[PDB]
């Protein structure tokens, strides 16, 4: 038979641990960092491009900052083809939800209709968990603005500021540590870029090698605008924060 | 060795053997003993029953598939209401859609191809149970032996179960003797309680303890059990 | 009867000098009696223009079809659909249910951002485009319509004279048709402004 | 390393299939069997170990037909052969059905080679533990056939399978040289109750029952017919005779 | 709709005319009813507009990817029996009536299919409602053996029988040429023998003319 | 057909149903209440087919209630109704379309607005100060396009209603058995259980 | 009978890795290499041809394939797996955007679409990575010339210039040299032909090397002519002769 | 671990065992195949080795006529030659059916080396232990030889051989065209590429040949046929007067 | 239409008109009524174009693939294969077949398959609208094993005879001549067979 070959991706271990959601996450541990830090006016989310080369083209790239939604990004850690398929399934659901109720998805139903899917790996089909994990970063007239996390096991929370990918423990030490409730988006802006520098693992902290995005309220309107930091964008808020 | 080759149907051991068969007709002879036995107007079924307790049934081994055919059973119950009942439907085919009686011969054929296709396909379990089937068809009268592996033979009579080897020569000495049997319900069916008590050792055939079954030229297979049998104990 | 004449309603696009224009009526019906003066059958998606006559409930199922497809073109493409690109994105979509199809008249409408030029399209209930570089009709009142923009239109039109013409287009044919009127609405294209001005017609 | 024996579709090394040969390990520990191709038929015939007495003679028959023109006998696993025959049987009224025309025997042959070959690909399955010799008269000729267990099969002057198989090989042998212009089909019908006689040397030990069966042109018109009575008995003498 | 096909000693012809209509009311002045399969291998297509459009942009498609999987040029045969077997399919419900042509490794070739799946062959063909008018026209003339200039010229006046006397056909003529070793050359709009006289009067109107009840910006950017 | 109006005034939506429910020859019942709470602050009432109707409307109060829970919060009205049109658009290409009419009120707390939607069985949609379904209209739409305003106050509509009712109970040939009342505002749904002789 | 192979052939390890993806892009390693460079006005994709015997015919296996008129790949690895990849987009092109948009897909969404074939056979049942890594250089209107890559697990960027296979090491650093933004197509094609005299052990010259650009409108290779819009495809392999007049002045 | 020698995955090394298994299996016959290409025509040469004299020697074959126009030649088990030679066949039946023409001899190898890619990334599916030789006169291309493999690999050839000894006759076959500097037998009858054929085939194998040590398959515009072992022994007598 | 096959001494003959009428119209005037679905097996069809095509480029695909496996198929094979689908699928067909082949153990022999799907074997047949004019005509001139041009002869008179009364059929009357010979196409025109 072929019972021989069946890895069993779904079964617990006398634990009562699920192997492969624990491999899943050891895998992410080895990718950039992604931090996500929400302000009083706003939300910043923050990534480093892991590994990169003088040829590879940052302009047109966007391997970790998603837009999911016109009030919804996420930033990636892990498999970037796994996130693409999550991230499809997940732009198609909140399609869905503006053509049955013609409103935004709600941020947190969103989440967790991504958090099932992915539960589902974890108890049936004998297929291997996606090797991801999102930072969420929305807005919606409920709750503002809100942060959330979701992992292979099909776990999702919210945050203030929280860290995925490597130097996750160091990371949310630090943010844990100058972080505060009254925070003004820049401030915000700031600290990720402060807790990024301490924990990489490489010499500099160049452009080229980050991400940025940020949902803010622009006072000047009355809505909600997600704005993915160009190439240059990300250089001068690098060297306004002084780290040239 | 075997312990590589009899995880399950599908795989063939070196010498060429399919173990979890075997392991099958092991069930077989771990099972109580019945006997068969035919002449030329009537065909009868002797079997023991078991019992687990003093306060339990003793489990019967006699099942009627038609007015013209029955068999008896040999290991695990369950497989014996399956195959049972699967030729209980052929049976009941043929009457409907031909108006014919399912000759013996036959039955035997859908047992066999029934039992060898769970022989080759992964998943599937054979069948743990062997069966003696009885039947007065177009053609006289009929007894068939059933193995697990799909192997179906007739004879003149035999036996199946534990110490069946027994019976087995008894009845493969006195062969010319019941063959001619013919018009004498009684005496096949006193000549088959003898030959299964050459494989008895622990007790001896009590009311409760014995079941008969016949089926001949103008007998509609009938099941004997207690009371009934007592004029034979 | 005819799914295309419960509700009632007219559409018409027009092109002028580096714009177009698209109005329609405000008319929802059904049968004889007005239910509603406020149904607009012109919609937008980023700069594209489409306006929806003909069943009323498929109307409204096309816009939210097309605001579903066009959010999900933007998100991959991250560049907002053009106008004949959407053209042909309509015709698909409406030939996909051939044997069972949405009783509309489709109106496309826009400039295209990087050629600037103006575009109007229209399809039938199953999806043939149909091209002009003049002007488009649709609705109970096609008819009329088709002869006033026949007579009335003339090329290269300013912004302030192609508004004048297809809103006399519209007003006239609307009240030919007992199934259309109850107001109207026109929007003015260009390739950076829109205007949205309601007409003043009867109400009967 | 090893375990290339445990899988019926594994290629081991060397490039063999050890299931399909350990299958026919239990097609040479069967009964023999033979096929003789005749001047204008074939002709079929099959030892049946006597177990004991109590096996009614003549009623345990071995060979199968198909269609109305075919004979199969087969060494080996009995189950698989009818399995292999009712599959034949199909795949012949098939045939017949769309082409009117009953199937020829070489045609016939490769449906059952395409079968049995399929019985190798997965490992959700067996191979046939059966090499079956067959064949019949057609409109062209008369043909005679072995299939392997490995889907294996090719046409032959004469065949033989099981315990038996070489002695009766080597008969087989002989009479294609000492009649090089073509045996007849009464004579094959003795020659064929013959060399089961003489075969059933690597098995002296167990009484045994003999079968015949022969499609011939002129002696049964192209229909496949059991050899009962006289003809038989006169052919089981013939073989008596020489077996002294 | 009048559309024709006409093979010449080195290729082949096929032209249509471009009235779309809707009733008895025109839909279209100028549409187009010939389509492109492959770049060698041309439709020209009557019935209903969506269905010919459709269906010919369909098994145009599967030529492609066929030509692509084979490394070798589409043949007009393999439009021919991809046409066919789809519109046999639906039973004559893809209401699709076409004149098929083209040039390809072996030779120049002319069919032509309706609805229900059924396929002619010939040198001259035409169908539509102007089907009728064409024909007698290609009755008249037509000869074995003309030159790539008397075909342009014999389909172009089938067609023109068909504009001017039949209802269901209009505007202008659309050819296009395929000869056995150059490109096939479309011509849209070849002939234009019906342009509107100026209008007797300008009706541009005074501004101001409409009543306006209210107005407003529109928002486009995000 | 039955009766089923609606009118939206200043703070408050305000339902009135009739309450006959005729088979046949015969009149079965005199009382019967053509709606459903979808939600604490959105009503729904419905006509149409015998069976169809109860079933469409609980079907789709179970939704309702479903997503309440499941969110611990009250879709708005807009959202409600958006996802009735949804429902009814998606039925009326089945094999067996429910037919049903229905008119969706509900006071958006999110807003501090009341709204009227009238949605009929094909999935047309339409927001109204004040709207009716079936023969209804025919008699009523004067009346309303006559005496409604937007300011009116609760006590305004019900004397526009009862206007309304007694112009259907001259001029319509059936005896619908009156109607049953009720009002959708900022504290909830409430039956004027006197309208009878209000 | 029936895929019993329900279950996922690729799964995690203890460390975090994914083996079969690792070992995927093992046998990508040991294939022979392949490059692309991005000029300001083109795109250049090349290989080798490396023959499996002088009695092959080197031209009947095309290691360079046209996806869309404006875009072509070329891989390092093993080729079957490419053959099917490639007809699988090509096709995909059509059903997932030529049919619906009616016109061919931009460069980064056709890379999409063969990312996720890749990607699921890096998670469905019963099956095994792709052995291959595809280099694409497309142009599209919106986006202008652009070169991508797919690994076995599914993930893909964008390069300006770059190397897979057995000497990619080597290669992405002669590339490094010689590069900057103001090459102009010959400039890449040349550059690419250096390169790529490194990697080749045997013969270097127009039968032995594969070489196609991504470039400007090729009106003569339109098949017809009538449509204003449609002026030809950007993508171009060349000939064996283009090659040798380059490999001179080289 | 020690699976990944079982089912179609990948190895550490990045390779797959049971593809390269399968290639061994195409030479448990221990026959030998070659194939050239005349001015207009396609030979195939394979060794027939009937060894059991109880066999029909008239039903021992390893080439095959899949269309009107394509012969094919395996090198491998028989089961395995007869699955793919159905398929071959089937294939280009449909093909015509749905497209209008004959299938041509490079798309059928190409389609069979695709289904061959297959087995090699489904684990349930095991590759075929056959390498096929595909031969014809192609309506646009002329003379064809394509060959696939357990890989799924394909390409076309100016002439090839395959099996145990298939290195002799190759190495022998390439010198020839070394010198004639052609890339095929420029020869008008098929006749004498058939004799061509069996020459080199002698001299790289160093051995001499029966009429029944043979099996010959000619392809010809319109046609491809196999020879019969008298239409053979005619070509033997041929080679010799003039050795 | 009017079509017929007719087996004689050497083998058998196919005939046909060549006109394809929608309504009142001659769609086709020089239409191909003879198919052929195998080197020596071809058919003669009247009904639905578009069915009767169909029909027979299935057939044709059958044989092809009866041919890679068995070698060349009898002519009560394609005959079989015909009325499989004409019987199977009778509530969606309008096709009158009549299939004639060349063998050269059984010479010549002619099917007919009218509307029902049901196989007739017989030594000629005709079929189409204007067969119904020529029944009697045929069932007065036919014999059995008439040489080629006698056989020729027979059809050319029926066919004009039928072409002549019948509306539906005209054009060109077109055969096909199967013998161990080969396969011979003939074409007769108007000017001809109109004064016979």
């Amino acid at each position: 038979g072929s019972r021989r070959y069946d890895s069993r991706t779904t079964i617990f271990s006398p634990e009562g641990r699920l192997y492969q959601v624990e491999y899943a996450l050891e895998s992410i541990s080895h990718a950039g960092t992604a931090i996500g830090i929400m302000a009083s006016d706003g939300i910043v989310l923050a990534a480093e491009r892991k590994v990169t080369s003088t040829l590879l083209e940052q302009d047109t790239s966007t391997e970790k900052l998603y837009k999911l939604n016109d009030k919804i990004a996420v930033a990636v850690a892990g498999l970037t083809a796994d996130a693409e398929i999550l991230i499809n399934t997940a732009r198609i659901h909140a399609q869905n939800y503006l053509k049955t109720y013609n409103e935004d998805i709600p941020v947190e139903i969103l989440v967790r209709r991504l958090s099932d899917i992915k539960q589902g790996y974890t108890q049936h089909g004998g297929l291997r968990p996606f090797g991801v994990s999102f930072i969420y970063a929305g807005y919606d007239d409920r709750y503002g603005y809100q942060l959330y996390t979701s992992n292979p096991s099909g776990n999702y929370t919210g945050w203030k500021a929280i860290s995925v990918g490597a130097n996750t423990s160091a990371a949310q030490t630090l943010l844990q540590m100058d972080y505060k409730d009254d925070m003004k988006v820049d401030d915000a802006i700031e600290l990720a870029l402060k807790t990024l520098s301490k924990t990489t693992d490489s010499s500099a902290l160049t452009y080229d090698r980050l991400e940025f995005a940020t949902i803010r309220k622009g006072a000047n309107d009355g809505e909600v605008y997600q704005k993915i930091f160009k190439p240059q964008e990300i250089k001068d808020i690098l060297v306004k924060t002084g780290i040239t | 060795f075997r312990n590589n080759y009899d995880g399950d149907t599908v795989t063939f051991s070196p010498t060429g053997r399919l173990f979890q068969v075997e392991y099958a007709l092991e069930a077989i002879k771990q099972g109580s003993v019945t006997v068969g036995l035919r002449s030329n107007t009537h065909a009868v079924l002797v079997a023991l029953k078991r019992n687990a307790d003093e306060l339990s049934s003793y489990q019967k081994k006699i099942i009627k598939c038609d007015e013209h055919m029955g068999l008896s059973l040999a290991g695990l119950a369950p497989d014996a209401r399956v195959l049972s009942n699967y030729l209980r439907q052929q049976c009941n085919y043929s009457s409907l859609v031909f108006n014919r009686k399912l000759a013996v011969e036959r039955a035997g054929h859908l047992l066999c191809d029934k039992a060898q296709k769970n022989t080759q396909s992964y998943g599937g379990r054979p069948y743990g149970v062997g069966l003696l089937i009885i039947g007065y068809d177009k053609s006289g009268a009929h007894l068939l032996e059933f193995q697990p592996s799909g192997n179906v033979t007739e004879l003149y009579g035999t036996a199946i179960g534990a110490r069946s080897q027994g019976a087995k020569t008894y009845l493969e000495r006195t062969l010319d003797t019941f063959i001619k049997i013919d018009g004498n319900p009684d005496e096949l069916i006193k000549a088959g309680v003898e030959a299964i008590s050459q494989s008895l050792r622990d007790e001896s055939l009590t009311v409760d303890n014995l079941s008969i079954a016949i089926v001949g030229k103008d007998t509609p297979f009938t099941i004997y059990d207690g009371e009934a049998v007592a004029k034979y104990i | 009867s005819d799914p295309s004449s419960i509700n009632g309603g007219i559409v018409v696009a027009m092109t002028g000098k580096d714009c177009v224009a698209i109005a329609c009526d405000l008319r929802l019906g059904s049968q004889s009696l007005g239910v509603s003066n406020k149904f607009e059958k012109i919609f937008h998606y980023g700069h594209v223009f489409l306006g929806i006559t003909g069943l009323a409930t498929d109307v409204t199922t096309l816009n939210e079809m097309f605001r579903y497809k066009t959010n999900l073109y933007k998100l991959k493409e991250e560049r907002a659909i053009e106008p004949e690109t959407f053209t042909q994105l309509v015709s698909s979509s409406l030939y996909e249910r051939r044997f069972g199809p949405y009783f509309v008249g489709p109106v496309v409408a826009g400039i295209n951002s990087k050629s600037g030029k103006p575009f109007i399209a229209g399809f039938d209930l199953i999806g043939c485009i149909d091209e002009a570089k003049d002007f488009i009709v649709s609705g109970t009142a096609s008819d009329q319509l088709f002869g006033m923009c026949e007579s009335l239109y003339e090329p290269n039109l300013e912004p302030e004279d192609l508004f004048e013409t297809i809103s006399q287009a519209l007003l006239n044919a609307a009240d030919r048709d007992a199934l259309s009127g109850w107001g109207a609405v026109v929007y003015i294209i260009k390739k950076d402004e829109v205007v949205k001005r309601y007409l003043k017609m009867r109400q009967d | 390393g090893t375990g290339y024996d445990l899988s019926n579709s594994v290629f081991s090394p060397d490039g063999r299939n050890f299931q399909v040969e350990y299958a026919v390990k239990a097609v040479e520990n069967g009964t023999t069997s033979i096929g003789i191709k005749c001047n204008d038929g074939v002709v079929f015939a099959v030892e049946k170990l006597i177990t004991s007495k109590l096996l009614v003679p003549q009623k345990n028959v071995k060979i199968q037909v198909v269609d109305r023109h075919i004979g199969c006998v087969y060494s080996g696993l009995i189950p698989d052969g009818r399995h292999l025959v009712n599959r034949g049987r199909e795949e012949a009224a098939s045939f017949k059905k769309l082409y009117k025309t009953p199937i020829p025997i070489p045609a016939f042959a490769d449906r059952l080679g395409q079968y049995v070959q399929a019985h190798t690909l997965y490992n959700s399955v067996r191979p046939f533990g059966v090499s079956t010799i067959f064949g019949g008269v057609d409109k062209n000729g008369a043909h005679l056939y072995m299939l392997e267990p490995s889907g294996s099969y090719w046409g032959y002057k004469g065949a033989a399978t099981g315990k038996g198989r070489q002695s009766a090989k080597a008969e087989l042998e002989k009479l294609v040289d000492h009649h090089p212009e073509g045996l007849s089909a009464r004579e094959a019908v003795k020659q064929a109750a013959k060399i089961i006689y003489l075969a059933h040397e690597d098995n002296k030990e167990k009484d045994f029952e003999l079968e015949i069966s022969w499609c011939s042109l002129s002696e049964t018109n192209g229909l496949h017919k059991f050899v009962k009575g006289d003809l038989l008995q006169e052919a089981i003498d013939f073989a008596q005779k020489e077996i002294n | 709709t009048t559309i024709v096909g006409v093979k010449f000693n080195n290729g082949v012809v096929i032209a249509a005319d471009t009235r779309s209509t809707q009733g008895p009311i025109v839909a279209d002045k100028n549409c187009a009813k010939l389509h492109r399969i492959s770049p060698k291998i041309w439709c020209a297509g009557a019935g209903t507009a969506a269905d010919t459009e459709a269906v010919t942009q369909l098994i145009g498609s599967n030529i492609e990817l066929h030509s692509l999987y084979t490394s070798r040029e589409p043949r007009v045969v393999s439009a021919l029996q991809m046409l066919k077997q789809h519109l046999f399919k639906y039973q004559g419900h893809i209401g699709a009536y076409l004149i098929v042509a083209g040039v390809d490794p072996t030779g120049s070739h002319l069919f032509s299919i309706h609805a229900h799946g059924s396929t002619d062959v010939g040198y001259y063909l035409s169908l539509g409602s102007g089907s009728l008018a064409a024909m007698a026209v290609l009755e008249s003339h037509w000869k074995q053996d003309l030159t790539k200039e008397e075909a342009i010229k014999l389909a172009s006046d089938a067609i023109q029988a068909g504009i001017w006397n039949d209802l269901g056909s209009g505007s202008n003529v659309d050819v296009c040429v395929m000869e056995i070793g150059k490109d096939a050359e479309y011509l849209r709009n070849y002939l234009t023998p019906n342009v509107r006289e100026e209008k007797q009067k300008s009706y541009k109107f005074p501004r101001g003319t409409t009543a306006v009840l209210k107005e407003s910006i529109v928002n486009i950017c995000d | 057909m039955d009766i089923i109006l609606g009118i939206r005034v200043q703070d408050s939506v305000i339902l009135a149903s009739s309450k006959a429910v005729t088979r046949g020859i015969s009149v079965l019942k005199d009382s019967d209440d053509k709606t459903r709470q979808l939600s604490p602050h959105t009503l729904m009432s419905f006509a149409g087919e015998a069976g169809d109707t109860v079933q469409f409307a609980e079907y789709i109060q179970a939704n309702i209630q479903l997503y309440s829970i499941r969110e611990d919060y009250e879709l708005s009205p807009q959202a409600v109704s958006s996802f009735v049109r949804q429902e009814l658009a998606k039925s009326i290409r089945s094999r067996r379309p429910y037919q049903v009419n229905v008119l969706i009120g509900g006071y958006d707390k999110k807003k501090n607005k009341p709204e009227l939607y009238q949605i009929d069985y094909l999935g047309t949609k339409v927001e109204l100060p004040y709207g009716a379904h079936g023969y209804s209209g025919f008699y009523t739409f004067s009346l309303l396009d006559h005496h409604y305003r937007p300011d009116m106050t609760t006590e305004e509509g019900l004397d526009l209603l009862k206007l309304c009712v007694q112009e259907l109970e001259k001029r319509m040939p059936m005896d619908f058995k009156g109607v049953i009342v009720k009002i959708v505002d900022k504290d909830g749904i409430r039956q004027v259980d006197d309208f009878q002789a209000q | 009978m029936t895929d019993r192979y329900s279950f996922s052939l690729t799964t995690f390890s203890p460390s975090g890795k994914l083996g079969q993806i690792d070992y995927a892009l093992t046998a990508v390693k040991q294939g022979v290499t392949s490059l692309g460079i991005k000029a300001t006005n083109g795109v250049v994709i090349a290989t080798e041809k490396k023959s499996s015997s002088p009695l092959a015919m080197s031209e009947t296996l095309s290691k360079v394939s046209l996806l869309t008129p404006d875009i072509g790949a070329v891989y390092s690895g093993m080729g079957p797996d490419y053959r099917v990849l490639v007809d699988k987009s090509r096709k995909v092109a059509h059903t997932s955007y030529k049919r619906i948009y009616g016109e061919y897909p931009p460069t980064k969404l056709l890379v999409s679409e063969v990312a996720k074939i890749m990607q699921e056979a890096t998670q469905s049942g019963g099956v095994r990575p792709f052995g291959v890594s595809l280099l694409i250089a497309g142009h599209d209107e919106f986006n202008g010339f652009s070169l991508y890559q797919v690994d076995p697990s599914g993930s893909y960027f964008p390069w300006k210039a770059t190397a897979i296979g057995k000497g990619s090491v080597a290669a992405k650093t002669f590339l490094e040299k010689r590069w900057n933004d103001e090459l102009e197509l010959e400039d890449a094609i040349h550059i690419a032909l250096l390169t790529l005299k490194e990697s080749v052990e045997g013969e270097f010259n127009g039968d032995t090397i594969e070489l196609a650009i991504i470039g400007d409108e090729n009106p003569d290779l339109l098949g017809y002519t009538g449509i204003p819009t449609d002026k030809g495809p950007r993508f171009r392999k060349l000939t064996s002769q283009e090659i040798n007049d380059r490999l001179e002045a080289l | 671990a020690g699976y990944d020698r079982h089912i179609t995955i990948f190895s550490p090394e990045g390779r797959l065992y049971q593809v390269e298994y399968a290639f061994k299996a195409t030479n448990q016959t221990n026959i030998n195949s070659l194939a050239v290409r005349g001015k207009d025509c396609t030979v195939v040469i394979s060794q027939k080795k009937v060894p059991d004299k109880l066999l029909d020697p008239t039903t021992v074959s390893y080439i095959f006529c899949i269309s009107r126009t394509i012969g094919m030649v395996v090198n491998g088990p028989i089961p395995d030659a007869r699955n793919a030679a159905l398929r071959a066949k089937a294939e280009a039946a449909e093909f015509r059916y749905k497209y209008g023409y004959d299938m041509p001899c490079d798309v059928l190898a190409k389609r069979m080396a695709n289904l061959s890619q297959i087995y090699t990334q489904r684990a349930y599916m095991r590759p075929l232990g056959v390498i096929l030789t595909f031969v014809s006169v192609d309506e646009e291309l002329g003379p064809s030889i394509y060959k696939t493999d357990p890989a799924g690999y394909y390409v076309g050839y100016k002439a090839t051989a395959t099996g145990p000894k298939q290195q002799e006759i190759t190495t022998n076959l390439e010198n020839h065209f070394k010198k004639s500097k052609i890339d095929h037998i420029n020869e008008e009858s098929w006749e004498k590429v058939v004799e061509f054929a069996i020459t080199h085939m002698i001299d790289a194998l160093g051995t001499e040949f029966s009429k029944n040590d043979l099996e010959v398959g000619v392809a010809t515009k319109d046609k491809f046929f196999t020879l019969s072992a008298e239409n053979i022994e005619e070509r033997l007598v041929a080679i010799a007067e003039q050795d | 239409t009017s079509i017929m096959a007719v087996t004689f001494k050497d083998g058998v003959i196919l005939g046909a008109d060549s006109r394809t009428t929608t309504g009142a119209y001659i769609a086709n005037r020089v239409t191909d009524k003879l198919t052929r679905v195998h080197d020596k097996i071809w058919c003669c069809r009247s009904g639905s174009a578009a069915d009767t095509q169909a029909i027979a480029d299935i057939v044709q695909y059958h044989l092809e693939l009866y041919t890679s496996q068995y070698g060349t198929p009898s002519t009560e094979t394609a005959a079989s294969v015909f009325k499989e689908l004409c019987y199977e699928n009778k509530d969606n067909l309008t096709a009158g077949i009549i299939v004639a082949g060349y063998d050269d153990k059984n010479k010549g022999e002619v099917y007919t398959i009218p509307l029902g799907g049901s196989v007739h074997k017989l030594p000629y047949a005709i079929a189409g609208s204007g067969s119904t004019f020529i029944y009697g005509y045929c069932d007065k001139n036919f014999r059995e094993n008439m040489s080629k041009e006698e056989t020729v002869d027979f059809i050319k008179h029926s066919l004009s005879q039928a072409i002549k009364w019948d509306g539906s059929s005209g054009g060109v009357i077109r055969m096909v001549v199967l013998t161990a010979a080969g396969v011979e196409r003939l074409i007769f025109y108007p000017d001809e067979y109109e004064q016979l």
